[PDB]
Order: structure tokens, then C-alpha cells, then sequence
């Protein structure tokens, strides 16, 4: 009856919704095809697969997901993949000519050719379901069709739906390991657009969690799949409670009321543990005050971010598997007791807990081994002001000259948004630095 | 499917095509005769891009061939793969350029580009949604420097926001086969910089260069000078052919490539190259492979990269590999080589991957540059250009078929301009 | 090769000997590859254009050689491979308490 | 049971939905040969009856099991049960000349 | 049921009939002996529009066969398919013409046509449903363009409500091969246009033009412009022949191609058109069938239609093909090309669709177009009669049979009468 709408566009977009569709239709025993195998199911799960699927009335389930690029490579190639079967047709919207890494040209000439149809299908999609919960957006900012496409329909969306809840799962680009060179002119131009369209806004970086997997899993040759398959997980983590019995069952609404202070500061950045491989996951204790005690590490962190460079103003807690409530209230009291992880003055409380008996799920094939606990970590903390810090940096440094401007104003923008991109997010970062004072 | 339209005139431009569409061929699993006897499906996926379907299962190249006098077009189709181009595609005339610029702009190329026009016009509605154009010829000569310079002058206007693509041979001072070189040369590079998107230059001597040293082979030729060519223009365009995890098509190397609209001129390289007798002597890795595309020794053109400063560059992978590895080596190369990269811009380097290597090969690497070393090629070309203009040598023939002298000034102003406002950034500094 | 014919340990004298045939240096008499004929198509000026007998193709193969790498296969393509939900799936607990014939 | 001069008419009506979603400049042999080629697994070069009663449903053709025999047998000659379908296409080609 | 009698008059019109009956013949599976040896039955359902019935099963045309001169048809007699016609159709003259209008309309033709007329009229009466009449003669010998638009006259003044074909060639004056052809052919000009319902245009000039361009063949004949004129002749009216999506016959067509009643001087086409050595390389499709439909190279007459505006436009199509696409190509031909078509007649273009292809061909295209651009060939015929009328010249050929000046003199005035209103409604506006 509850369930969510996702969106993909863009290429970081699709790419990781492959590996997300991947592990939903295994986590329910669903086949790629969509063919339910039976196997004596009699409702093992019974009704816990509409939030994430739809019964086509005899057999098969289609996923509430839609598909949006304007190059045809990413989308043909799901179209003669293992999931060929399994997604609706015409729900994988393909473009002509791609954005071509430009943001004008993704917002204000190729891209009002392709949202007419996608608002459609969302339409559609919306009248079928019942009891909508939300909207949840994947897209890469330092890219042409994901900062173009995904703020024009952002913008669309908040005036056809209004109030219906938001969380956008963005990429930035990493300090120094990046792949385009004028990627700083549209992740700039993109944090204007979103930053009063959506409510919950996640950092996923790249350069982070390569480290991650070299540190953990001990891979030293990672590619883009195995960076998918940890994005994928923080989100089955982070909706379970959603479609299965727990003890502190926590929705997508008891996030805006627990994370967001003020309707400016939304941003945030997450983290996930255990991260262990399956050769030395059987030597070690995987204690619920050990699994805690690693999500708050630095280096464990999904975004290059230091916490502590700032304080913390609400943090979320996600267990799942067969923890306790009395061993959570012990471990959290430890993390509030050391000083090195600090709070702010005016959040005395600032930790919101959620509890569920499923286990994780383990992918064949993968790298992660089958365990018995996890937990997933939402923080809010005015550290995030560092790395728009940093963007701004680079923007100021190679706008001085005008470098790359007539790629922009040539497509249809004004060489004027430029300069209001830079004066709100020089009044955001400020807007951290204000409220990190003390009383 | 964002297919791209192919045309080459001149001499060195007919080779050059000659050689790219039999690279092509073999790549596709197109026999010689044009019928598909590939391995993989992934042959067939995008094979549209550059070639068209006919009755019969056949698939003919869309390249139009072009130039003044019947020799070397009959030396094509007698030649190896001759058979795929359609007999509708040539267009000639009877007389030859004979190394003049004005004889094939003004009085017999302009008499004969009313059919090339419409035969471009007709391959160019044909397709569904056109992509680009790719243009192969030579600055040096008659009638590639001065008729293909007009139709690119010419499809330009008629089609103004499609990419378009040039690989001119440019002239070099070591290796000369003309006596009038400098006139025309700098005629069409002041006529290019109008028109073209992106240009990359090409010189005998550095593909002599690099056949002497890397493949230590003794006595190559121009089979193996165009083979290379053409193995550089194949690997630029990969991703628009090939599934991949970070796709880019021609428009997305201008973006990343292109600062300011008068700074288009690359140059271009390839990797691995080995001899044949240390083939089996030297491992398959990522770093062997940028250790390899940053070589001085590896570029094809004579002027030294390590003598200027890289505005922007692009490294387009093949094969299966790890996105790790590629993001530290470029980390690593533009941290240890911070001098030779313009610091007022950060991150100066893009990074494309494509799944599918060369046939026979695992791994290989095309490398696209835009530095400010290009300058020192257009420094010589002037000078010689004002010490024959001095005395007025061989003008008589410009002159006498209606060419002013206005024209040569206009020419070798907008090349000092040129060379001045590419080469302040050198020396500026936030 | 230096000012010699081989089999002669000069400057440069190890890598020729593995040059394959290159048909055209020896063979410089042969001239022929006459295969156009008089096609009429390709072209008029109405008369077909002049054919001259060109010579031989001149080997090539100046990148590397193959080096027994068919590869044509996607990263995507192998990183989901079907065969692994299949063993995760109609499988498992199989320790061979009794010996068993198994696929 | 049944073989009327039936199975000639379900062929013909067969041919002229291949050749409707026939794409431009592109015979019906090679648009077959695509159907085939995306249901087929083992790249052998041979499907079973499923499969086949599959691909001629994704063209818009609904029939019982029953006649899918039918024509499954008309074109297995050897009555080996697997359909190479490199003569299929071949002659449907040939039919769509 | 609605069946078509032939008439041919002179050596042009009876070259012309014969390799006409020969493909008809081959179209629908006839021997040189008259005995059917055809495959389907719908080649045989239809056959009563040519062929009559004969002993033993056997067919013969409803053609006549008239000329002044015997050698032509002692000619079509021995030459290939010659055993078809009955004998009793040939009607011959014992003297000859000798390129004389008044030679072969007043004196000759006069006392000759008696025989022809009473052949003529006892095939109208004997079939049960009579649909029209078709000519083919030439405009600028003397026999045909006077005796055949005498025949004219008398069976439109005998047979009021049928209509009237003539496919008449008239010269040029690049390729001219007498002297006295002005006078005749402005004279058969002004004839033809009192009577003849609808007139195609045919030049030597196009169909050499033609030969020499698109079919690319070193040597042409005359059997080719005849086999080019009879693949048109049979393609015009192929739908009243055979079943096809949607039926057209030549009253709807002229219906829907004459606004007015004076203009009815058509220009045909026909594709495809290509050479040996390129039928391999091109693909058959209707988007290339259109294109080459509306090419000016490809019509057959010596008017360039860009130069005027078109007034109607005919398509017929062979073949199996979707109706959409069909539409859509006109549409966008009539929507890319609006300054080329007259905007007070909105839809000016007809389409039909027949489903039996010609033998050897998946697809073809007839093509019938009334333009304003027609008039070209009139102005100049007319130029050209006046410059050779102000001195009187050949004058005395002419008046010694009784003719005089008065009918020459009303026919420039009626030939400038009909070339000034194609101009006055050429440039109408609404
Ligand atoms: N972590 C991760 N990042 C990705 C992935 N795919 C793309 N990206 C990010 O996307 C950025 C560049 O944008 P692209 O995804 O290549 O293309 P786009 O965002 O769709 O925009 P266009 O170039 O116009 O198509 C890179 O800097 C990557 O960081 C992926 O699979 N995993
Ligand atoms: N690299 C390379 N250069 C060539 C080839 N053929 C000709 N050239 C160069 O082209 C130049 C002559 O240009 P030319 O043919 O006279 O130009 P055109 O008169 O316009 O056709 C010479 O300096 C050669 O170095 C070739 O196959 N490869
Ligand atoms: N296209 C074509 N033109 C022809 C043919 N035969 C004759 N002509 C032309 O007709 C002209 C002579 O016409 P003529 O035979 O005197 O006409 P007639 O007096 O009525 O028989 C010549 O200039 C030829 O160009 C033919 O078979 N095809
Ligand atoms: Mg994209």
C-alpha cells in the first residue's frame, strides 16, 4: 500500500540502478524475467514487494522505475541485458544527441524536448499507486544531461506534485580525482536548482569510497560496479524499514522531522558498516558495539569529509538483523561520552534509532560476505560547508578569465547566471558558519 | 544514430582514407567484398555510424572522394578495398591543381564543387540524425589545400552547429617535396581558423621520426605513415562506436578541450607502439600505457610539447580495465609535471573508457592535446613565408589568376595574431 | 640492414629478420593489379577514365599484431552473468555425504 | 491435430508483420535473425519450442501450443527438435525477395 | 470492360508501338506467337484491355497501323514480336509524305484515312465498353504530325465524350534533324490542342540527355529511348490493368490534373534509373523512389520545372508498400519545395497504388506533372517559326496545295494565345 517512485537520469544515474534493481529483485526472490518462482511461497513475504514492484495480474512484477538519457548507449544496452524482460518498454525514455558534458545545453535546448514525456509516464505511474510515499532522484552533478535534465525536472515536479517528499542521491565531484575539467561550472549552476526544490540531499563522492574498498575488501582494481553494488546497499538499508517487520519501524516522514533544523540546511552525508570481506569476517567479533563504533570513524565516511572539522547537529540510526534495543542504548551512550565526537549546543538529543529483523541480503558474486548485523549513518554536521568550500575555489579561479563561458551563453544562457549561482551559494556556506556559533 | 559523413581530397588526403576505411573494414569484419563476416554481435550494433545498408546485405562506406585529377582515384580503386566505395561518390575534373592554391579555389575548384556540394548534400539528408563531418587532406599541395578548404567553407555555412573534424598534414622544414609550401600553407591555415572545430595537425617527419625509433623498422613508407593515421583517427572516435563506462562523442572533446573559439588546434598520439622483436617482453598495464602517451618522442608533430604548457588534454581508453587506476595515473602524471600544465585551470586532464579494444590488442590509448607548443609550427611556416614574400617570388602565378597581394597580407596578419594570442597564455598568470 | 643484404651482423640486424615476406620488394616485374576493367561506372568525363596497372599493396600491419586476444565482450555484460544468480539459485547444502553423480 | 493448407496462410500472415516492423533499408531476414539472436541463450545456434512460440509472439502473433508444433515441425526438417534458425531467416528472405 | 484501343502514326510512332506491344507482351506473359505462357491468373484476368481473341486461345493487340510509307512497317513486320498484329490492321500509302504538312493533312492524307477511319470505327464498336484512345506520333515529321491529328479531329468529332492520349515528340532545336520542322510543329501544335484531351511532352534531347547521365551507356539507339518511352507508357496506366490499394483510372486523372480546359500539355518521369555497375550499390526505397520522382534531370522534356510553378502532380506507384509512407513523402515533398508549387490550389498532388511491380523490379514510379514552365519550348518553337515565316521561306512547299497564309497566321496567334495564359496564370496570386 506504501511504496516509492524512483527516478534515474543520466549516465552515474542508470549505472547505479543497476546494481540497486539488482538487488531488490534478489532480496524478494524475484527472478530477472519477473517470474516469481513460486517455491512453496504461500506469502513468505507476502504483501512487502509493493514498494518496490507491482503485480501485473497474473505472473510477473514490473518495477515503478523510469529511465531518462539523451544517449542512447546506457539505455540499449539494459534493453539486451540480463534485465532486458524485466522493465516496462516505454519506461526507458533514450535522447537523440547527449548533453555532450554542457549544462545549457541539458536545461534549455535539448531538455524541454524530453520532459513532457517523463512527466507523462511519472503521471501514470502515480495513478496507478495509492499510498505514494515519495520520490527518490539518482543523478550525477558534474555532468551535462544529470545537472541539466534532473533540475528541469526537479523544478517540474515540485509545482505538479507540491509537497510530496524528495531525496536526491547526488555525486560531486571528488577533490582531486575527477574525470571532466569543466565539471565546477555545472556543479554550481546545479546546487542552485536544488537547493530549493529537494528536502534531503545525500553526498556520494567517488574518491571516498575507493578507499573504502581498498582499505576494506583489500581491492586494489575496483571499477564502477563495485562502487554501485555499496550505493545500492545504503539504500535497501535505508528503506527496509518501509516493507518489513521491526521493532522501531522508521518511514521516509521521520526523516525532514529529525534531520532538517532549518529549510536551508538539508544537506547531508552518510556511511555504512559493517564493510568486510569473506575471508576475515569469520575471525572477528562483529559485536553491535563494534559495528557502531566504526560508522562514526572518519576514514569509514561515504563523502571526503572530515567530522571533525565541525560538529553534528542529528544523526539516524539504521540497524537491521538481531540486534537489541538495550545493547543500542549502551553503545550510544559511549559514542555521546567521548569528546572527540562533539554535538552542538542546541540539539541535546540528536539520535534517532530504527530496528529491523531482516538481515542483510548478499548478492552472488559480490564482494561483501554474509553477516548478521549492519547498520547505516545519516548525518547532518556543518563540516559540509568544506567541500562547497573547495568548489567555490575552483569556480572563482577559472571564471576569472571567462574560460569555457561561450560553450554556455552560446546554447541559450545569459551570461548573468553565472554570477547568481555564486552569491546563494556564498550565502549557504555562510549560513553553516552562522549557525555553528554557540549561545 | 548520430552517424558522421566522411570526405578526403588530394593525393595525401585519398592515402589517408584509403587506409582508415580498410582499417575500419577489418575492425567491422567487413570483407572486401562488403558482406559481414564478423565474430561478435557488437560489430553490427553501431555499424551505421559508418557505413550504409543496401539491397543484398552489403554495406558500402558513405565517403566521398575528391579531387582534380583522375590518377590517384583510379590508383584507390585498383588497390586493396577498392570495391566498397560506391562508383557515385567520385568526382573529378581533367586539368590538376598543379601545387597551386588559387588554380583549385578560384578557377577549376570552384567550376567543380557545385557536384561535390550536391553529392554531400544528398549523403547528408540521407541519414537520420546527422553527427559531424571528418575531413583528411593536406596544406602543402594544390588541390586538397585550396578545394577542400572551400567546400569547407562552403558546408559550413550550410550547416552551422554539426562538429566538424580536419586532419591536415602540415608542412615541415626537415622533410620538403614542394618549393611553394609556405604561400598556400598559410593561405589555408588563415582560411581554416574560421571554419573548422577542431584541428589536428600532422607532419611526415615526426611519423619518420617515430618509425625509426619505437618500431625499428629500417625502410617503411608512406603504407605504414597512413597506417598509423589511421589508426589514431579510429581510436578517437571508440566510445561513439562501442559500449563503455564513460561514453563521449566529438562534441564532448570540444567542451573539454576548447577554452576560447581561436584555440582549436591539437595534436595527437597513440599507444602501445612496439617493435616486433620486444613484443612479448613487456607487461599489459595502465601504467606502461600513459607512461608511453605522455613520451615526447611519441607525438606526431615536430614541435616539442615539453617547450610550452598543456591547456587542456583527453585520454580515451580501450578495453577492460579499472576507473582506479586511470583517475591516480592522471592525478600522478599532472602532479609530478605541474610545470608543464597551466595552473590557473584545475583538472586539466578528461578521461574517457571504452569496453572494446583493437582487434588482436587488450589495451590502447588515443591521446587528443591542446597545448602551446602548436605555436613554434606556425612560427616557422611565417617566417619562411615573409623572407620568399619579400622579394615577391613565384607570385606571378597567384597573381595572374585574379589574386591581389591584399589577400597574402590579410593572411600573414591573421597568422602573427594567431600565434601571439595562443602564446600569451604562456606567459600570463592569475 | 645497413648498406648490406642481410645475413650479416651489421647495424640493425636483428629485427629484419623477422620481416614476413613484403611481396613487393622482390617481386618488382610483376606490376599487373589490373582489376578495374573498362567499368563505364567510375567513372565519365563520354569516355571511362584511363586505367594504369598500379603495383603491390606493400604488406602494412605498422601497429602491433595481435597478440591471441578475441575479447568483444562488455564490463557490464560480465558483471551481472546470469550464471551467477543461477548458482545462488537450485543449489547449495551439498556436502557428498553418500557419492553422487552431479552436473 | 491439424494440417490444412493452413499452415501455408499462417505463413503468409507470418511474413507480413515481420516486413510491417521490418526497420528502413533492411531485409525481413535480418530482422528475424535480431528476434532469434535476443531470445536465444547458448549462442549455439539452436531453441526449443518455447522460445520459438516466444518470437512469434513478440511479433504480435498468438496462436495455441497446438499449431506451434505445426510449424515448428514444418520447418524442422530432421525432426531433431532444435531449429537452425541461419535457414530460417534465410528463407524467409528468400519468401520476403 | 472499360478497354483501350492503340493508334501509331509515322516511323517515329510505329518504332515507338512496337517496343511498346513488346513489353506490354512481357508484362503479361505473351509469346511472339500469341499463345500465353504466363505464371499467375491475374495476369490473365485483365487481358480483354489490349488483346482480343483469335483461334486457338490465341491474342492479338487492338492496334492500328498507319504510315504513308512501307518501309517502316515492312520493318515492324520481321522485327522482334512482329507476329502479333493482324494483318488487316496495317493500312500503308503507296507515295509518302516527305515532311510536308499540307502533303500529308490536305491532299494524301485526305484520300487515304477513308480506310483507316472504317477500321478504326469497326474496333470502337466491336468491343462492349469503350474507355478512350492513346497516340504516339512525332510532331516533326510531315505523315504523322498531319495525317494522325486529322485522325484526331475526325474521332473526336465522331466520339465526343471518350478521351484522347497522344504521346507526341516534338523537336528541339539542339538536336535537330530537318530544316522545315517550325512550320509543321506549331501547325500540329495548334491542331493538337483543339482536340487532344491530354498531351505528354516527349524530346530526343531529354531521352538522349537521360542516356548519356543516369544509365551512364557509352552508345545508345533509338530502342532505348523507345524501351524508356514504353517502360512510362506502361506504367501510366498499369492500375487500370491490376488490383491495387487504391484504383485510378485516366479520366480521374485528368479530372485531377486539368483545372482548365486549354491546359493539358503534361511532363512525364520514370524511375528508377540506374546503371549495370550500380545497381548493387543502391538500396530500393520509396524515400529515394520520391527523390528521383521530382529530379528536373529525370523528366523527359527539355523545360526545366523550377523555372515555373507546378499547377498539379501525378504519382503511381507498383508494388507492395505501407500507404503512410506514401503520404508522408508527399506531404514532405510538398512542404519542403512551397515555393515551387502554385498556393491558390491547396493539396495538389495525387497519389495511387498498384501491387504488381513490373517484371524485374520490386518498386516502381510513374510520374505525371502539368507545370507552367512548358511554355519554354513553345517560345522558342514559335521564335524559331517566325524568324523563318518574315521572309517567306519553304513558303511555296506550303501553298502549292492550297494552303494559305491565313491558317499560319491564326496558328502563331493561337500559340501565343495558349503561352500567354500559362504565364497569366503562372503568375496569379489570390
Ligand atoms: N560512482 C560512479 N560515478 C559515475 C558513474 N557513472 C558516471 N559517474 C559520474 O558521472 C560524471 C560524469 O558524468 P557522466 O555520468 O559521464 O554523464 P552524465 O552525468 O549523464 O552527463 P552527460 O555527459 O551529458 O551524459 C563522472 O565524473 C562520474 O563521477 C558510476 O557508474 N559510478
Ligand atoms: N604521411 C603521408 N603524407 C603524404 C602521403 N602522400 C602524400 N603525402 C604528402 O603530401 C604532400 C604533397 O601534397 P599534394 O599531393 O601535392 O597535395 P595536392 O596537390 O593538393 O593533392 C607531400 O609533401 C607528402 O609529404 C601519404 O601517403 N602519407
Ligand atoms: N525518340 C525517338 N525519336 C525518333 C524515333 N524515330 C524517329 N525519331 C525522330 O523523328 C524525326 C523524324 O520523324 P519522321 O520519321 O519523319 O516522322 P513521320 O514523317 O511522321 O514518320 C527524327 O528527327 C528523329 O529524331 C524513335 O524511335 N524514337
Ligand atoms: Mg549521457
Amino acid at each position: 500500500m506504501r511504496e516509492v517512485i524512483s527516478i534515474h537520469v543520466g549516465q552515474g544515474g542508470i549505472q547505479v540502478g543497476n546494481a540497486c534493481w539488482e538487488l531488490f529483485c534478489l532480496e524478494h526472490g524475484i527472478q530477472p524475467d519477473g517470474q516469481m518462482p513460486s517455491d512453496r511461497t504461500i506469502g513468505g513475504g507476502d504483501d512487502a514487494f509493493n514498494t518496490f514492484f507491482s503485480e501485473t495480474g497474473a505472473g510477473k512484477h514490473v518495477p515503478r522505475a523510469v529511465f531518462l538519457d539523451l544517449e542512447p548507449t546506457v539505455i540499449d544496452e539494459v534493453r539486451t541485458g540480463t534485465y532486458r524482460q524485466l522493465f516496462h518498454p516505454e519506461q526507458l525514455i533514450s535522447g537523440k544527441e547527449d548533453a555532450a558534458n554542457n549544462f545549457a545545453r541539458g536545461h534549455y535546448t535539448i531538455g524541454k524536448e524530453i520532459v513532457d514525456l517523463c512527466l507523462d509516464r511519472i503521471r501514470k505511474l502515480a495513478d496507478n499507486c495509492t499510498g505514494l510515499q515519495g520520490f527518490l532522484v539518482f543523478n550525477s552533478v558534474g555532468g551535462g544531461t544529470g545537472s541539466g535534465l534532473g533540475s528541469l525536472l526537479l523544478e517540474r515536479l515540485s509545482v505538479d506534485y507540491g509537497k510530496k517528499s524528495k531525496l536526491g542521491f547526488t555525486i560531486y565531484p571528488s577533490p582531486q580525482v575527477s574525470t571532466a575539467v569543466v565539471e565546477p561550472y555545472n556543479s554550481i549552476l546545479s546546487t542552485h536548482s536544488l537547493l530549493e526544490h529537494t528536502d534531503v540531499a545525500v553526498m556520494l563522492d567517488n574518491e571516498a569510497i575507493y578507499d573504502i574498498c581498498r582499505r576494506n575488501l583489500d581491492i586494489e582494481r575496483p571499477t564502477y560496479t563495485n562502487l554501485n553494488r555499496l550505493i545500492a546497499q545504503v539504500i535497501s538499508s535505508l528503506t527496509a524499514s518501509l516493507r518489513f517487520d521491526g521493532a522501531l519501524n522508521v518511514d521516509i516522514t521521520e526523516f525532514q522531522t529529525n534531520l532538517v533544523p532549518y529549510p536551508r540546511i538539508h544537506f547531508m552525508l552518510s556511511s555504512y558498516a559493517p564493510i568486510i570481506s569473506a575471508e576475515k569476517a569469520y575471525h572477528e567479533q562483529l559485536s553491535v558495539a563494534e559495528i557502531t563504533n566504526s560508522a562514526f570513524e572518519p576514514a569509514n565516511m561515504m563523502a571526503k569529509c572530515d567530522p571533525r572539522h565541525g560538529k553534528y547537529m542529528a544523526c539516524s540510526m539504521m540497524y537491521r538483523g538481531d540486534v537489541v534495543p538495550k545493547d543500542v542504548n549502551a553503545s550510544i551512550a559511549t559514542i555521546k561520552t567521548k569528546r572527540t565526537i562533539q554535538f552542538v549546543d542546541w540539539c541535546p538529543t540528536g539520535f534517532k534509532v530504527g530496528i529491523n529483523y531482516q538481515p542483510p541480503t548478499v548478492v552472488p558474486g559480490g564482494d561483501l560476505a554474509k553477516v548478521m548485523r549492519a547498520v547505516c549513518m545519516i548525518s547532518n554536521s556543518t563540516a559540509i560547508a568544506e567541500v562547497f568550500s573547495r568548489l567555490d575555489h575552483k569556480f572563482d579561479l577559472m571564471y576569472a578569465k571567462r574560460a569555457f563561458v561561450h560553450w554556455y551563453v552560446g546554447e541559450g544562457m545569459e551570461e548573468g547566471e553565472f554570477s547568481e549561482a555564486r552569491e546563494d551559494l556564498a550565502a549557504l556556506e555562510k549560513d553553516y558558519e552562522e549557525v555553528g556559533i554557540e549561545t | 544514430m548520430r552517424e558522421i559523413v566522411h570526405i578526403q581530397g588530394g593525393q595525401c588526403g585519398n592515402q589517408i582514407g584509403a587506409k582508415f576505411w580498410e582499417v575500419i573494414s577489418d575492425e567491422h569484419g567487413i570483407d572486401p567484398t562488403g558482406t559481414y563476416h564478423g565474430d561478435s554481435d557488437l560489430q553490427l550494433e553501431r555499424i551505421n555510424v559508418y557505413y550504409n545498408e543496401a539491397t543484398g546485405g552489403r554495406y558500402v562506406p558513405r565517403a566521398i572522394l575528391m579531387d582534380l585529377e583522375p590518377g590517384t582515384m583510379d590508383s584507390v580503386r585498383a588497390g586493396p578495398f577498392g570495391q566498397l566505395f560506391r562508383p557515385d561518390n567520385f568526382v573529378f575534373g581533367q586539368t590538376g591543381a598543379g601545387n597551386n592554391w588559387a588554380k583549385g579555389h578560384y578557377t577549376e575548384g570552384a567550376e567543380l564543387i557545385d557536384s561535390v556540394l550536391d553529392v554531400v548534400r544528398k549523403e547528408a539528408e540521407g541519414c537520420d540524425c546527422l553527427q559531424g563531418f571528418q575531413i583528411t587532406h593536406s596544406l602543402g599541395g594544390g588541390t586538397g589545400s585550396g578545394m577542400g578548404t572551400l567546400l569547407i567553407s562552403k558546408v559550413r555555412e550550410e550547416y552551422p552547429d554539426r562538429i566538424m573534424e580536419t586532419f591536415s598534414v602540415v608542412p615541415s622544414p626537415k622533410v620538403s617535396d614542394t618549393v611553394v609550401e609556405p604561400y598556400n600553407a598559410t593561405l589555408s591555415v588563415h582560411q581554416l581558423v574560421e571554419n573548422a572545430d577542431e584541428c589536428m595537425v600532422i607532419d611526415n617527419e615526426a611519423l619518420y621520426d617515430i618509425c625509426f625509433r619505437t618500431l625499428k623498422l629500417t625502410t617503411p613508407t608512406y603504407g605504414d605513415l597512413n597506417h598509423l593515421v589511421s589508426a589514431a583517427m579510429s581510436g578517437v572516435t571508440c566510445c561513439l562506436r562501442f559500449p563503455g563506462q564513460l561514453n563521449s562523442d566529438l562534441r564532448k572533446l570540444a567542451v573539454n578541450l576548447i577554452p576560447f573559439p581561436r584555440l582549436h588546434f591539437f595534436m595527437i598520439g597513440f599507444a602501445p607502439l612496439t617493435s616486433r622483436g620486444s613484443q612479448q617482453y613487456r607487461a599489459l598495464t595502465v601504467p606502461e600505457l600513459t607512461q608511453q602517451m605522455f613520451d615526447a618522442k611519441n607525438m606526431m608533430c615536430a614541435a616539442d610539447p615539453r617547450h610550452g604548457r598543456y591547456l587542456t588534454a583527453s585520454a580515451l581508453f580501450r578495453g577492460r580495465m579499472s576507473t582506479k587506476e586511470v583517475d591516480e595515473q592522471m592525478l600522478n602524471v599532472q602532479n609530478k609535471n605541474s610545470s608543464y600544465f597551466v595552473e590557473w585551470i584545475p583538472n586539466n586532464i578528461k578521461s574517457s573508457i571504452c569496453d572494446i579494444p583493437p582487434k588482436g590488442l587488450k589495451m590502447a590509448v588515443t591521446f587528443v592535446g591542446n597545448s602551446t607548443a602548436i605555436q613554434e609550427m606556425f612560427k616557422r611556416v611565417a617566417e619562411q613565408f615573409t623572407a620568399m614574400f619579400r622579394r615577391k617570388a613565384f607570385l606571378h602565378w597567384y597573381t595572374g589568376e585574379g589574386m591581389d597581394e591584399m589577400e597574402f597580407t590579410e593572411a600573414e596578419s591573421n597568422m602573427n595574431d594567431l600565434v601571439s594570442e595562443y602564446q600569451q597564455y604562456q606567459d600570463a598568470t592569475a | 640492414c645497413d648498406k648490406y643484404t642481410s645475413t650479416a651482423l651489421m647495424g640493425n640486424w636483428y629485427e629484419e629478420r623477422l620481416a614476413p615476406n613484403q611481396p613487393f620488394r622482390e617481386n618488382l616485374q610483376t606490376k599487373t593489379v589490373r582489376e578495374e576493367e573498362a567499368a563505364i561506372s567510375f567513372a565519365s568525363d563520354l569516355i571511362p577514365l584511363s586505367r594504369v596497372n598500379r603495383n603491390l599493396p606493400w604488406d602494412t600491419k605498422g601497429v602491433i599484431a595481435d597478440d591471441g586476444f578475441k575479447e568483444f565482450r562488455s564490463v557490464n555484460r560480465t558483471s551481472y552473468d546470469p550464471i551467477n544468480l543461477n548458482n545462488y539459485y537450485n543449489l547449495g547444502d551439498c556436502r557428498q555425504l553418500y557419492k553422487h553423480y552431479t552436473a | 491435430y491439424v494440417s490444412p493448407e493452413r499452415l501455408n496462410d499462417l505463413e503468409l500472415i507470418l511474413y507480413e508483420k515481420i516486413r510491417q516492423k521490418t526497420l528502413p533499408g533492411e531485409d525481413e531476414g535480418r530482422t528475424v535473425y535480431r528476434a532469434f539472436k535476443y531470445f536465444d541463450i547458448a549462442e549455439k545456434g539452436v531453441i526449443d519450442i518455447s522460445q520459438f512460440k516466444a518470437a512469434l509472439e513478440k511479433f504480435g502473433c498468438v496462436f495455441d501450443d497446438k499449431e506451434i508444433h505445426a510449424l515448428f515441425s514444418k520447418f524442422d526438417v530432421n525432426r531433431s527438435g532444435k531449429i537452425c534458425y541461419d535457414e530460417f531467416c534465410g528463407n524467409f528472405a528468400r519468401l520476403g525477395s
